[PDB]
């Protein structure tokens, strides 16, 4: 049967400067007695990019790769270490065995970065005239550059708490400051939008001393 | 020389159709390395599909990919091809060509769906006294009602990147996607600076440039 690669842990949260250790265990030995080489490679796949080779033949760092990346191990047990993790190291990491066909991959380790609390800046956007003409109103509330991800966003329309008409999206962590951003979008028919005057989003987050409300008048 | 593997663009196909994806090699000797194909499902899992010998043109398939999959090449054009016939729902994925373990291409995103392609409507998210935090203002573009993913957004033709956030799309109950792209800038400068969002949805040949200014 096929060689199975088990990566652990599947997710890791570490603060800048901590040592990161990721493991890849193969169901079968990847050591070629003919070569004394271990047929394992490690890749980094940052948000929205293609995989980049970090280490090949288990322990040989690819040219251009920061020396904080260290591959080691042999046979069935391999390790990728980051000696001192940097904000930009946020990525999925995965191992590949190419000892035998079919080549197989580990399940991946997602490395997230821990940092200090950062309060969101909050902004609200009325729907455009162009969109309203079209028959719909999208009202957007933005929470910018905050940490941690935990946040509460509530929509109030003419002081009445809304439910059931909004959707949130959160970004991947920023590669430079390790923060998140979040959008909450309230969508109403034009008819329903013009039934009310005050549109507000209230944001609760541990970086804020108390909830921050942003609003506009239709 | 920089190794380059350029792959064809995102595609939407219906169940049962055939798709042919290309991988054009430049910056190295084509016949020096075999070309492998790897499937990455939306969940991010990776599956090795097989390889093609660039000296002989001979393909070899992984067991799971013996049937509807064909690797081929065009020698004179230093191009490898992945052809998938009788497309199935489960074929939705990003497909990478790769020079063995050495170098991956940028991937081609394939969606298989009976749903029609739909280009986005692009609306300004206009700065104001309530998109003003300290002396910072936010503005953006709402990219609404498109299918399938993905859509790309840039600002000022790539010249504005600092503080830009382009959100992961949400799925609307309509089955269409929607996202926004935002940026923070000085509130003092809203009258003198120009901010244009450039939206590209290749699956529908939709390109739009929307100037975003205080309402």
């Amino acid at each position: 049967l096929d060689i199975q690669l088990t990566q652990s842990p599947s997710s890791l949260a570490m603060s800048g400067g901590q040592k990161v250790t990721m493991r890849c265990k193969s169901s079968q030995s990847l050591l070629n007695s003919r070569n004394e080489r271990n047929y394992l490679a490690w890749y980094q796949q940052k948000p929205g990019q293609s995989p980049k080779l970090l280490v090949y033949f288990a322990s040989i760092r690819e040219s251009g790769v920061p020396d904080r990346f260290i591959g080691s191990g042999s046979g069935t047990d391999f390790t990728l270490t980051i000696s001192s993790v940097q904000a930009e190291d946020l990525a999925d990491y995965f191992c590949l065995q190419h000892y035998n066909t079919p080549w197989t991959f580990g399940g991946g380790t997602k490395l997230e970065i821990k940092r200090t609390v950062a309060a969101p800046s909050v902004f609200i956007f009325p729907p455009s005239d162009e969109q309203l003409k079209s028959g719909t109103a999208s009202v957007v509330c933005l929470l910018n550059n905050f940490y941690p991800r935990e946040a509460k966003v509530q929509w109030k329309v003419d002081n009445a708490l809304q439910s059931g008409n909004s959707q949130e999206s959160v970004t991947e962590q920023d590669s430079k400051d390790s923060t998140y951003s979040l959008s909450s979008t309230l969508t109403l028919s034009k008819a329903d939008y013009e039934k009310h005057k005050v549109y507000a989003c209230e944001v609760t987050h541990q970086g804020l001393s108390s909830p921050v409300t942003k609003s506009f008048n239709r | 020389l920089q190794i380059q593997l350029v792959q064809s663009g995102p595609e939407l196909k219906k169940p049962g159709e055939t798709v042919k994806i290309s991988c054009k090699a430049s910056g190295y000797t084509f016949t020096d390395y075999s070309v492998h194909w790897v499937k990455q499902v939306p969940g991010k899992g990776l599956k090795w599909m097989g390889w093609i010998n660039t000296e002989t043109g001979e393909p070899t398939y992984a067991d799971d990919f013996k049937g509807r999959f064909a690797f081929s090449l065009e020698s004179s054009a230093s191009t490898a091809y992945l052809e998938i016939h009788n497309l199935k729902n489960e074929d939705t994925a990003t497909y990478f060509c790769a020079l063995g373990w050495l170098h991956w291409g940028l991937g081609t995103t394939l969606t298989v769906s009976s749903a029609s392609t739909k280009g986005p409507s692009v609306f300004p998210l206009a700065p104001s006294s309530k998109s003003t935090s300290g002396g910072t203002a936010a503005l953006g573009c709402l990219v609404k009602d498109y299918f399938p993913e993905p859509v790309t957004v840039s600002w000022n033709s790539g010249a504005l990147t600092s503080g830009v956030h382009t959100f992961p799309a949400v799925l609307q109950s309509s089955g269409l996607y929607s996202l926004s792209s935002v940026v923070t800038v000085p509130s003092s400068s809203l009258g003198t600076q120009t901010y244009i969002c450039n939206v590209n949805h290749k699956p529908s040949n939709t390109k739009v440039d929307k100037r975003v200014e205080p309402k």
